[PDB]
RNA sequence: UUGAGCCUUGAUGUGUAGGAUAGGUGGGAGGCUUUGAAGUGUGGACGCCAGUCUGCAUGGAGCCGACCUUGAAAUACCACCCUUUAAUGUUUGAUGUUCUAACGUUGACCCGUAAUCCGGGUUGCGGACAGUGUCUGGUGGGUAGUUUGACUGGGGCGGUC
RNA sequence: GUUUAUUAAAAACACAGCACUGUGCAAACACGAAAGUGGACGUAUACGGUGUGACGCCUGCCCGGUGCCGGAAGGUUAAU
C-alpha cells in the first residue's frame, strides 16, 4: 500500500478547490520509491518503499538506527 | 550533506577532511563502499580525537627516530680489530652487520639495516666513513676506524 | 579605490581637462536632465571666466567686476547684429525675453544673474567657478573638474557634484561616476 | 578535356574542347528527347554527305 | 584565417548563369561569387562579361588564404565558361592544368521535352 | 559547447553653401610619433564592392586651429557613449560528450522449489534518462452539477421591460 | 444473414470489398487508483479506430471556416 516504511506516511485526503471555489474531494499521495540500502552491518541490500521524507530521515538518524525502529514494531523488512 | 571521508577520494576529498556532497553521491556510491560517512557530530569530535594523537604525538618520537643520531656525533668513532696485509691494508673488511652490529654492541643502538657502508671502510685499513640510517631524511654520519691489531 | 582617486590624473600641459561623466538614468515614463543656473561646485576652482550679458548702458560700472570681463551695451544688441564671424552668457529673468537678438538659426547661454538693486552685491557668489552640463544624447553630465593644481581637495566636486543627482523616472538606474582627460581614463564606484 | 600546360605562356591553347564534347554532346543532350526523327534526320545528314 | 596556397578553381556555367568557387586540393570549399549576386539580373547576368566581374569578387574572397597557384575545373557550355578563366590568370594567379568536368550520359534519362517556342 | 543578461576593451557615420564619406553634446588654442610616423605593397576582414581599420612590413621625420563659409568645426588630442557590430571572462542554465552506483528491464541464468507467481543472487542491455510524488500552464461533453427571465387576448415568432 | 421478446422485419443493422487513419511490440487500444489482464502465446501480408458497402463504369473543383498534422524566428505566457 502505498505507504512509507519509516515514516508512516501513507495517502491523505483534501479537497481541489477551483477558481470559483468548488471543492472536489482529491487525494495527496507520498512520494514513495523503493530504495536498496546497503547495511554494512548485515552484510546485504535491505530495499525499503519509503518516501523521500524517509529517504532523509535515514540519512540522518543512520539506516541501522531505522531499521530497528521497524524491528521494534515488528515491522518486516 | 556534510560528511567527513575515509581514503583519499578524488576530485574532492583529501583521507580525513569535512568536505560537503550531494547525497545522491554519499549514498549509493562513497559511503557504502565505506570512502566516507555522515557528519553526525557525534562523529566530528570522534575525529577530534583523532585530531591531536597519532600526528602531534609519533612526530616527536620520529624526533626519536632522529635523536638516535645525536649520540652518532657525540661519539663518531668504533674501532675494528682487522689487522693488515703486506702494508697496512686490511687483513679484514667491514661491512652493515660489521658496522651495525659492532655499532649496537654498546650505547649505539641502530637497526642492523641502518648501516651503509658505500663499497668502503672494509678494503683497506685505517679510518674511513658511513651513512647510518634511522629515518627517511635524518640519517647522520660517523668515523670507522678498523685498528690493525 | 572607495571615494575617488585624485591621484589618478598622474604629459599635456595642464589636466584641468578632467570632465564629470556621471552616468543618468533612462527616460521611461517622463524625466528630463536638467542643469542649474551654472553649477558652481564647493571649490573656487580658480577660473576668471568671460561672462557676457544682455545688460544696458548703466551697468557697465560693477556689473563687470565680480567674476567676468565685459557686458554688452543697448546699442550693441542689433548695432552688431550682421556677422556670423563678428558675432557663461546672461539673460535677466522676470518679464526680460531674449529671441530678438539670441534665438536664431545654436550656443548655450541662459543664466547669469538677475538684478536691479546690485550690479555687483555684498554677497551673490556662485558664477566664476563653473558652467553647466545638459543633454546630449542618451545622457548628459558632460563637464570639466579640478586641475593639475589639485589633490583630494578637488575632491570636493565629487560629494557636491554627484550629490547632484535629481529625480529619476521609473525603472531607470542613475549611478556611475567617471572622470580624467588629455592623459588617461576612468573612475570607481557611486 | 585535360591540359597540363607547362612553363612560358598565359594563353588558354584549349582547342581541345571544340574537338569533343562541349555543345557537341551538350546541345544534343539538352533538350526533347527524338527518337524516330534521329531516323529522319541522319537521313539528310547523309543525303547531303554524297554531294 | 587559415592557409593553402595550392588551390582549385571550380566554374559551374549554365545558359542561365554561371558560378565560381574556388576549393583547396581536397575539395573543401574556400570562397564562392556568382553572376547572378554581382548584379546585373536576367538577359543581364547571362553574358561573359558578368562571369568575368564573378572570378573577381571571387578573387576578393579567396587571396583570403593566400591562394599562389591553382587548377582550373570548367563545367557547363554557357558564356563565362573561359572568360571566367581570363578573369583568373589576370587577377594574379599562377594557372597549373586546365579541364573540363561538364557531365555526359551514356544515355540515362530522358531529357525535358518540350520548347515549343 | 552554446542562447541571454552584465563588466572592461576596439569599431564606425557618402542632409546642402565647403580646404571633405561633419554621430550628439563637453574639456579644448597644442597633443603627438624616435615608447621608431605619414604613404606606398600585401596579409585577416566588415560590406548599400562606396571604402575604410589594422598586427606585420617597404618605410625614415612633421601634420595643424577661429581659419571666410555651415542651423552645429575638426582625423588637433580625449571622454561618458548613441547607430550597430565584434572578441576573452563572470555568472545562469540549456543543449551536446562519457562513466556507473541510484533507478528501469515484459533478455539469459542460479537458488529457495519437481513453481511461466514472487523473493534473493549472478550476468547482459539500459541508465541518471525513463518513470513516479508535489506544484504548475495547456488540453479536456469523456464524466459531472447546473443555468438557459418575465409580459403576451393560449404558447411561439415579432415587440416590450 | 440481423433487428425493435409484447403495435415497425424494413429501404434500417451486418456483410464480403474499398479507403483513410493510428500502431516497432512493455504496440496502439481497452478492463483496471494498482497489481494483474485482454490485444496475442499475434509482430505491419499484423493489430486498433473511422467512414464506405458485391460487382461494372467512375469518383471533378474548394484548405476561407471548423477539425487534424508540421514549423519555429519573433510576440505573449505558469509555478518558481
Ligand atoms: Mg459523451
Ligand atoms: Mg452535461
Ligand atoms: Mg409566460
Ligand atoms: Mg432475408
Ligand atoms: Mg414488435
Ligand atoms: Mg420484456
Ligand atoms: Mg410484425
Ligand atoms: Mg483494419
Ligand atoms: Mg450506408
Amino acid at each position: 500500500s502505498r505507504v512509507c516504511q519509516v515514516t508512516g506516511k501513507r495517502p491523505v485526503t483534501g479537497n481541489n478547490r477551483s477558481h470559483a471555489l468548488n471543492a472536489t474531494k482529491r487525494r495527496f499521495l507520498p512520494n514513495l520509491h523503493s530504495h536498496r540500502f546497503w547495511v554494512e552491518s548485515e552484510k546485504r541490500f535491505v530495499t525499503l518503499r519509503v518516501s523521500a521524507k524517509g529517504m532523509r530521515v535515514i540519512d540522518k538518524k543512520g539506516i541501522d538506527t531505522v531499521l530497528a525502529e521497524l524491528r521494534a514494531r515488528g515491522e518486516k523488512y | 550533506m556534510q560528511v567527513i571521508l575515509l581514503d583519499k577520494v578524488a576530485n574532492l576529498g583529501s583521507l580525513g577532511d569535512q568536505v560537503n556532497v550531494k547525497a545522491g553521491y554519499a549514498r549509493n556510491f562513497l559511503v557504502p563502499q565505506g570512502k566516507a560517512v555522515p557528519a553526525t557530530k557525534k562523529n566530528i569530535e570522534f575525529f577530534e580525537a583523532r585530531r591531536a594523537e597519532l600526528e602531534a604525538k609519533l612526530a616527536e618520537v620520529l624526533a626519536a627516530a632522529n635523536a638516535r643520531a645525536e649520540k652518532i656525533n657525540a661519539l663518531e668513532t668504533v674501532t675494528i680489530a682487522s689487522k693488515a696485509g703486506d702494508e697496512g691494508k686490511l687483513f679484514g673488511s667491514i661491512g652493515t652487520r660489521d658496522i651495525a652490529d659492532a655499532v649496537t654492541a654498546a650505547g649505539v643502538e641502530v637497526a642492523k639495516s641502518e648501516v651503509r657502508l658505500p663499497n668502503g671502510v672494509l678494503r683497506t685499513t685505517g679510518e674511513h666513513e658511513v651513512s647510518f640510517q634511522v629515518h627517511s631524511e635524518v640519517f647522520a654520519k660517523v668515523i670507522v676506524n678498523v685498528v690493525a691489531e | 579605490k572607495v571615494y575617488t582617486i585624485d591621484e589618478a590624473a598622474r604629459t599635456a600641459k595642464f589636466d584641468e581637462t578632467v570632465e564629470v561623466h556621471a552616468k543618468l538614468g533612462i527616460d521611461p515614463r517622463r524625466s528630463d536632465q536638467n542643469v542649474r543656473g551654472t553649477v558652481s561646485l564647493p571649490h573656487g576652482l580658480g577660473k576668471q571666466v568671460r561672462v557676457l550679458a544682455i545688460a544696458k548702458g548703466e551697468k557697465i560700472k560693477e556689473a563687470e567686476e565680480a567674476g567676468a570681463d565685459y557686458v554688452g551695451g543697448e546699442e550693441i544688441i542689433q548695432k552688431i547684429l550682421d556677422g556670423w564671424m563678428d558675432f557663461v552668457m546672461g539673460a535677466v529673468g522676470s518679464k526680460l525675453g531674449r529671441i530678438l537678438g539670441p534665438r536664431g538659426l545654436n550656443p548655450k547661454a541662459g543664466t547669469v544673474g538677475f538684478n536691479i538693486g546690485e550690479i555687483i552685491r555684498e554677497i551673490k557668489a556662485g558664477r566664476i567657478e563653473f558652467r553647466n552640463d545638459k543633454t546630449g544624447a542618451i545622457h548628459a553630465p558632460v563637464g570639466k573638474a579640478s586641475f593639475p593644481p589639485e589633490k583630494l581637495a578637488d575632491n570636493i566636486r565629487a560629494f557636491i557634484r554627484a550629490l547632484e543627482a535629481h529625480k529619476p523616472e521609473g525603472a531607470k538606474g542613475t549611478f556611475l561616476r567617471s572622470v580624467y582627460v588629455t592623459t588617461t581614463m576612468g573612475p570607481s564606484v557611486r | 578535356i585535360k591540359v597540363r600546360e607547362n612553363e612560358p605562356f598565359d594563353v588558354a591553347l584549349r582547342r581541345f574542347k571544340r574537338s569533343c564534347e562541349k555543345a557537341g554532346v551538350l546541345a544534343e543532350v539538352r533538350r526533347r528527347e527524338f527518337y524516330e526523327k534521329p531516323t529522319t534526320e541522319r537521313k539528310r545528314a547523309k543525303a547531303s554527305a554524297v554531294k | 584565417r587559415k592557409q593553402v596556397s595550392d588551390g582549385v578553381a571550380h566554374i559551374h556555367a549554365s545558359f542561365n548563369n554561371t558560378i565560381v568557387t574556388i576549393t583547396d586540393r581536397q575539395g573543401n570549399a574556400l570562397g564562392w561569387a556568382t553572376a547572378g549576386g554581382s548584379g546585373f539580373r536576367g538577359s543581364r547576368k547571362s553574358t561573359p562579361f558578368a562571369a568575368q566581374v564573378a572570378a573577381e569578387r571571387c578573387a576578393d574572397a579567396v587571396k583570403e588564404y593566400g591562394i599562389k597557384n591553382l587548377e582550373v575545373m570548367v563545367k557547363g557550355p554557357g558564356p563565362g565558361r573561359e572568360s571566367t578563366i581570363r578573369a583568373l590568370n589576370a587577377a594574379g594567379f599562377r594557372i597549373t592544368n586546365i579541364t573540363d568536368v561538364t557531365p555526359i550520359p551514356h544515355n540515362g534519362c530522358r531529357p525535358p521535352k518540350k520548347r515549343r517556342v
